[PDB]
RNA sequence: GUUCAUAGCGACGUCGCUUUUUGAUCCUUCGAUGUCGGCUCUUCCUAUCAUUGUGAAGCAGAAUUCACCAAGCGUUGGAUUGUUCACCCACUAAUAGGGAACGUGAGCUGGGUUUAGACCGUCGUGAGACAGGUUAGUUUUACCCUACUGAUGAUGUGUUGUUGCCAUGGUAAUCCUGCUCAGUACGAGAGGAACCGCAGGUUCAGACAUUUGGUGUAUGUGCUUGGCUGAGGAGCCAAUGGGGC
RNA sequence: GAGAUUCCCACUGUCCCUACCUACUAUCCAGCGAAACCACAGCCAAGGGAACGGGCUUGGCGGAAUCAGCGGGGAAAGAAG
C-alpha cells in the first residue's frame, strides 16, 4: 500500500531507494525515520541493505536491479560491491557493468521479465542485462524521452509513465512489458515517475508531497492492497 | 570621513612582534596544568622535520559524506629519537611568579649534550661539568646533593627535567644537542622527584610521553622568508598598474592626525622565522624505528595492517633535503612550521579533547613512499625493478658479475 | 545527512557557460552566485553543484532577456575530491532550474559531476552519466 | 489606533542636543598649508542594520515593531554617471550612519573644476564674457629629524655560557546553511518554530608544499629557424633565438 | 583621420588574486665624492593661546651609537600666490 516517504526532507525518493521483489537498497546518508518506512512496510523476507555507488547516495538512479541481479555501475568500489554482495541473497548476482551511460537506473528500467532500454546502451551491456537480469532487453523508448528508467516506472502487475506519452506509445508500450500502463504523475504533477517513487508487487513508496488523488492512482495501477 | 566600503583588516595583531624569533629551538610557554591525581609523566618532547607524505585511510565519521570512505590525507614525520635525562630543575611560586630554585644535574654528561655549553667545541679544553661531576663520588657532595633534592621535595611546587636530544642517530650535519626542560606532571612533588631521580641518564622513548591518534601541540619556529614587502608579509592589496612610485605598497599609512604612524599600519620588513604555536595535531602513527635481532628490520616503519610491504617510511631516494629515518617518528597528521630538519618541540594539549575529531582511532591502509624528489611514481625499488626488468648497467654489471 | 566539501570554484560572475539541457538555451551568463556573503573586491565565484543566477545570451529569444536560477553541473577547474582525485571537465556546463532545484528542461547532454548529482536529486534523475 | 491618550504614533504648543547640511562671520594663513572625486589603508564614534543577552506589543506560531546592555565582529558584487549624492540589478545575517585638515596627491590617478588652442548657443558695436555645453591639455624633490617597520647593539650582574621566570605591551576569531528535533509545539486552517546533538561552509588569522596548479636561465633534456666553425660529429651567436616537457 | 563617442567578436594578469623567473639597480666593500635645505631643535594626550604646539601648563614618561626601509607629521622643500 502507498506509503508516502522522504529522505532527508526530500521528497524524491526514487533517488535514494531500489526495490526489487527480493531485495531493497536503501541509501546511506539517512537517518531512522526514512530507513525505518522500509524496514516497517516491507514484508519481512526481503533484506534491507544500507548501500552506497562511488560514494553517492542517489543509488536508486545508479542501478538497476531485479530478483535475479543488480547492475551497478563502473564507478562502484570494491567495498561496496563487496557489501552489496554480502548482504543481498546469493541468488541475485551482482556484476559491476562498464557503460558509458554509468546511470544504469535512468537509462534502463527493468521488472521481473522484460527491460526497457535506452537506444544508445552498448550491446555488451545489453547482454549483462539479459543473462544476469534473465531479462528481455528491448531497446525502445517513449516519443523523444530517452531516460526510460527515470520517466517510466513498472512492477509485473501494472506501470506507471510520463504524463505526456501519446495513447499511442502507451499502447505499444503496453505490449512489449504485457503490463497495464496508466499515465500518471506523483510528489503533485512531477514528470519524473521514477524519481518520486519505488515499487515492488507487494508495496509501493511515494514521497511525503504525493496527492491523494495520484496515491490512489498507484495503488489501482500497481493493483496493491 | 569614513572609509566608502567597508573590508576587515589585513593581518592579525596578535602576533605584532614580526620580527626574528630570538630562540631556535621553540619554547613551550606553557605548560598542562598539573593534577597530582594522575600518574607521573612527562609534557613534551623534541623532534625533528623529516618531511611529508601522505596516507589513505577510511573515516569514522558517522553522518558525514565521508563515512566508512577512503581519503588522502597529508602527514608530516617528525623523527623522535630517545630523550636523554641529564637534570631535575625545581621550581618554586612566589608573589613575583615561578623562580628557579635548585637545579640538580646528573653525572657522566653525554658528549653530545656538553658540546651545547660552548660556542667553539673545536677549541674547547671540554672542562665543562668536569668539577661538578666529581660531587657525585665523595660524601662531602652526595651528602650536598641530597639536601638538594630534600630541599626540592619540601619546597619546589614544579619540577621539571633537563633532557637532550641525540645527534648522533640523526643524519644531520649538526652534532650539538638540544637541550629542554621537561614539565614533570601528575603527582606529588616528592613522588615525581623519586620519578625523575630514578630516569637521571636514562633514555625516554617517545612513545612512553605521546600515544596513538592523541591530538597534540606542535611548538617550533617557521621557515624564514627574509626581508619582505606588505605585499608579501601582509597580504595587503597590489595598487593599480599606473601607479608612479611603485604598486607593491600600502597606499595611506595614516591619517593627518594623529600625526604619526600607527603601529596597526602594515610596514616592510622581515616575514618568516616567527616562533609559532599550532594546537590540535593528531597523531596518526608512531613508528618504531630500526632493528637488528638477526636483521634489520624496516617493516615496522611504513607496513600497515592491509599493506603488509616491507617498507620503511624513508620515501624512494630518501626524504628530500633531510637524509634517511632509522629511529622513532611520530606520524602528525598535516603540516608543521619550520623548514626541513627543523627541531619541533611536541607539547600535550593543553585542552580536554571531547570532540569527535579528537577521540577519534586511526586506522591506516596505505603509506605512500613513492619518491618526492620528483614525480616518482613507485613505492619500492623491489616494485621497480620487477615493473622495468633488466636494465642496461644491469646487464654489464652481471656480465662481469659471471 | 553530510554536507558539500568546499572545492575549488574557477567560475566567477561574468563567465559564460554552456547549457546542457534541452531548454533551447545556447549558453548561460552567470550573473552571481547563491550564498555569497562577499569581500571587498571579490567576485562571486561558484563550482559544479552551486545554485547561480544567470541569463542566457545566446538561445530562444523567450528565455535571452531574464534571470534564471541555473546550477552547475561541469566545470574545466580540476577540484581535489577528498579521495586525492583531482578531476576536471572538458567544458563548463550547467541547467536551467528553478528555485525549488527541478529543472525547466528534461535532459542533459553529457556527464554531471558526483558532486552536483547528490547535491540535486532531480538534476541527477535527468543525468546520463555521473561522473 | 474597530473600543483604548501614551502597544505603536502625536496636532496645537514648548525645551534641548549635534556639527556628517547650508548659512552667518572674517580670528589664523596671500615672501602659497597643493583645490573635487575615486583607489589603497588604518583607527575612532554610536544616534545599533546584522549578530550575543534581554524587556514590551494591537507578541498564538512564523514574521514584524518599540526599547535596554552593547561598537566584539561584519556591513558585499555590478550597469549608468567625473561625480559626492542618486537609481536599478543580484547576492546577503545585514547590505547602518558618521569622524580623523569635507583622513589620506614628495601614496597614486587626473575623469571634474580652474590657465594658454578650438567649436557651438546666448550676450556685447567691439575687444571679449558666460556657477552654459564640448574637445585637447608637463602632477617635480626625501639621502634630514621624528613617527612607524624590521636589524645590530648599549647600561648593570667580575668574565663567559646554558637553562629559565615574567613586569609590561599586543592579542582573534566570525557568521551562515543543511540534517535531527518536526509537519512537532502553536494554530480553526493556512502555515510553522526552538534547546541539546550531528555534518558542513563564509569572512578572518597562522602556517605549509604530501598532492594538484603556477613559475622555471638547474640555461636540465629533446625539437626547430637563420647564420658560423670545410663536412660528419660536437657545438656556438641571434641582448633568455623560438618552442615541448 | 595618431580627432570625439557607443556597442559586438576575438584577445588577453585590467581584474578575481596574486605568484615565480631574468637583466640593471638598490644593498655590502675598495676608490672617488656632491647638492637641496638648516632660528634652535626634534616622543605624546589634553589645556589655554593669533581659535590645529616640538618648546609653554598639567599629566603620560624619557637610556649611548647606529643599519636597511618608509612616506603619518615637520601646517617639509621649491617661487616676495
Ligand atoms: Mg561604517
Ligand atoms: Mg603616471
Ligand atoms: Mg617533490
Ligand atoms: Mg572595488
Ligand atoms: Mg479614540
Ligand atoms: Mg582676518
Ligand atoms: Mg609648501
Ligand atoms: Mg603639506
Ligand atoms: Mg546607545
Ligand atoms: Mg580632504
Ligand atoms: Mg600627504
Ligand atoms: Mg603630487
Ligand atoms: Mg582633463
Ligand atoms: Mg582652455
Ligand atoms: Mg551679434
Ligand atoms: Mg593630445
Ligand atoms: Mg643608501
Ligand atoms: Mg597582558
Ligand atoms: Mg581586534
Ligand atoms: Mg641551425
Ligand atoms: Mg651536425
Ligand atoms: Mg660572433
Ligand atoms: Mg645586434
Ligand atoms: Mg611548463
Ligand atoms: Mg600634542
Ligand atoms: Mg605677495
Ligand atoms: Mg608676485
Amino acid at each position: 500500500m502507498a506509503v508516502r516517504a522522504s529522505f532527508e526532507n526530500n521528497c524524491e525518493i526514487g533517488c535514494f531507494a531500489k526495490l526489487t521483489n527480493t531485495y531493497c537498497l536503501v541509501a546511506i546518508g539517512g537517518s531512522e525515520n526514512f530507513y525505518s518506512v522500509f524496514e516497517g512496510e516491507l514484508s519481512d523476507t526481503i533484506p534491507v541493505v544500507h548501500a552506497s555507488i562511488a560514494g553517492c547516495r542517489i543509488i536508486g538512479r545508479m542501478c538497476v536491479g531485479n530478483r535475479h541481479g543488480l547492475l551497478v555501475p563502473n564507478n562502484t568500489t570494491d567495498q561496496e560491491l563487496q557489501h552489496i554482495r554480502n548482504s543481498l541473497p546469493d541468488t541475485v548476482q551482482i556484476r559491476r557493468v562498464e557503460e558509458r551511460l554509468s546511470a544504469l537506473g535512468n537509462v534502463t528500467t527493468c521488472n521481473d521479465y522484460v527491460a526497457l532500454v535506452h537506444p544508445d546502451l552498448d550491446r555488451e551491456t545489453e547482454e549483462i542485462l539479459a543473462d544476469v537480469l534473465k531479462v528481455e532487453v528491448f531497446r525502445q523508448t517513449v516519443a523523444d524521452q530517452v531516460l526510460v528508467g527515470s520517466y517510466c516506472v513498472f512492477s509485473n502487475q501494472g506501470g506507471l509513465v510520463h504524463p505526456k506519452t501519446s495513447i499511442e506509445d502507451q499502447d505499444e508500450l503496453s505490449s512489449l512489458l504485457q503490463v497495464p500502463l496508466v499515465a500518471g504523475t506523483v510528489n503533485r504533477g512531477s514528470e519524473v515517475i521514477a524519481a518520486g517513487m519505488v515499487v515492488n508487487d507487494w508495496c509501493a513508496f511515494c514521497g511525503l508531497d504525493t496527492t491523494s488523488t495520484e496515491l490512489s492512482v498507484v495503488e489501482s495501477v500497481f493493483k496493491l492492497n | 570621513s569614513h572609509r566608502k566600503f567597508s573590508a576587515p583588516r589585513h593581518g592579525s595583531l596578535g602576533f605584532l612582534p614580526r620580527k626574528r624569533s630570538s630562540r631556535h629551538r621553540g619554547k613551550v610557554k606553557s605548560f598542562p596544568k598539573d593534577d597530582p591525581s594522575k600518574p607521573v609523566h612527562l609534557t613534551a618532547f623534541l623532534g625533528y622535520k623529516a618531511g611529508m607524505t601522505h596516507i589513505v585511510r577510511e573515516v569514522d565519521r558517522p553522518g558525514s559524506k565521508v563515512n566508512k570512505k577512503e581519503v588522502v590525507e597529508a602527514v608530516t614525520i617528525v623523527e623522535t629519537p630517545p630523550m636523554v635525562v641529564v637534570g631535575i630543575v625545581g621550581y618554586v611560586e612566589t608573589p613575583r611568579g615561578l623562580r628557579t630554585f635548585k637545579t640538580v644535574f646528573a653525572e657522566h654528561i653525554s658528549d653530545e649534550c656538553k658540546r651545547r655549553f660552548y660556542k667553539n667545541w673545536h677549541k674547547s679544553k671540554k672542562k665543562a661539568f668536569t668539577k661538578y661531576c666529581k660531587k657525585w663520588q665523595d660524601e662531602d657532595g652526595k651528602k650536598q646533593l641530597e639536601k638538594d633534592f630534600s630541599s626540592m621535595k619540601k619546597y619546589c611546587q614544579v619540577i621539571r627535567v633537563i633532557a637532550h636530544t641525540q645527534m648522533r642517530l640523526l643524519p644531520l650535519r649538526q652534532k650539538k644537542a638540544h637541550l629542554m626542560e621537561i614539565q614533570v606532571n601528575g603527582g606529588t612533588v616528592a613522588e615525581k622527584l623519586d620519578w625523575a631521580r630514578e630516569r637521571l641518564e636514562q633514555q625516554v622513548p617517545v612513545n612512553q610521553v605521546f600515544g596513538q591518534d592523541e591530538m597534540i601541540d606542535v611548538i617550533g619556529v617557521t621557515k624564514g622568508k627574509g626581508y619582505k614587502g606588505v605585499t608579501s608579509r601582509w597580504h595587503t592589496k597590489k595598487l593599480p598598474r599606473k601607479t608612479h612610485r611603485g604598486l607593491r605598497k600600502v597606499a595611506c599609512i595614516g591619517a593627518w592626525h594623529p600625526a604619526r604612524v600607527a603601529f596597526s599600519v602594515a610596514r616592510a620588513g622581515q616575514k618568516g622565522y616567527h616562533h609559532r604555536t599550532e594546537i590540535n595535531k593528531k597523531i596518526y602513527k608512531i613508528g618504531q624505528g630500526y632493528l637488528i635481532k638477526d636483521g634489520k628490520l624496516i617493516k615496522n616503519n611504513a607496513s600497515t595492517d592491509y599493506d603488509l610491504s616491507d617498507k620503511s617510511i624513508n620515501p624512494l631516494g630518501g626524504f628530500v633535503h633531510y637524509g634517511e629515518v632509522t629511529n622513532d617518528f611520530v606520524m602528525l597528521k598535516g603540516c608543521v612550521v619550520g623548514t626541513k630538519k627543523r627541531v619541533l618541540t611536541l607539547r600535550k594539549s593543553l585542552l580536554v579533547q571531547t570532540k569527535r575529531r579528537a577521540l577519534e582511532k586511526i586506522d591506516l591502509k596505505f603509506i605512500d613512499t613513492t619518491s618526492k624528489f620528483g614525480h616518482g611514481r613507485f613505492q619500492t625499488m623491489e616494485e621497480k625493478k620487477a615493473f622495468m626488468g633488466p636494465l642496461k648497467k644491469d646487464r654489464i654489471a652481471k656480465e662481469e658479475g659471471a | 545527512s553530510g554536507a558539500k566539501f568546499r572545492i575549488s570554484l574557477g567560475l566567477p560572475v561574468g563567465a559564460v557557460i554552456n547549457c546542457a539541457d534541452n531548454t533551447g538555451a545556447k549558453n548561460l551568463y552567470i550573473i552571481s552566485v547563491k550564498g555569497i556573503k562577499g569581500r571587498l573586491n571579490r567576485l562571486p565565484a561558484a563550482g559544479v553543484g552551486d545554485m547561480v543566477m544567470a541569463t542566457v545570451k545566446k538561445g530562444k529569444p523567450e528565455l535571452r532577456k531574464k534571470v534564471h536560477p541555473a546550477v552547475v553541473i561541469r566545470q574545466r577547474k580540476s577540484y581535489r575530491r577528498k579521495d586525492g582525485v583531482f578531476l576536471y571537465f572538458e567544458d563548463n556546463a550547467g541547467v536551467i532550474v528553478n528555485n525549488k532545484g527541478e529543472m525547466k528542461g528534461s535532459a542533459i547532454t553529457g556527464p554531471v559531476a558526483k558532486e552536483c548529482a547528490d547535491l540535486w536529486p532531480r538534476i541527477a534523475s535527468n543525468a546520463g552519466s555521473i561522473a
